[PDB]
């Protein structure tokens, strides 16, 4: 039981890394969408302020 | 009863004896039970080591 519970004990702790990382993945997703809409609100800014 | 040299006979015998008995007999048997005690104490402790 020993061995089996490291063998249970290293499956959960590496998935859980992997898990984790996957968060950091959601938030790269995250950071480019503000940076992609934030150009397209300058241009909007840029093409509004321009016809005044 | 009659009192003789018998007893010196007996008496040499079971000093030779509890001399050997020492190194033959108590040694082997005592060794196979403290390596029992140690199998069931470290058997007990490796539950405590997969569980923390």
């Amino acid at each position: 039981d020993l061995e089996l519970a490291h063998e249970k004990a290293g499956q959960q702790l590496r998935e859980a890394k992997a898990q984790a990382a996957e968060i950091v993945e959601q938030a790269k997703k995250r950071a480019n969408q503000i940076v992609d809409e934030a150009r397209d609100q300058a241009r909007t800014e840029g093409e509004r302020l321009k016809a005044q | 009863m009659n009192i003789n040299a018998t007893l010196i006979g007996q008496s040499v015998a079971f000093f030779i004896f509890v001399l050997f008995c020492m190194k033959f007999v108590w040694p082997p048997v005592i060794a196979a039970l403290q390596e029992r005690q140690k199998k069931i104490a470290d058997g007990l402790d490796a539950a405590n080591r997969a569980a923390r």
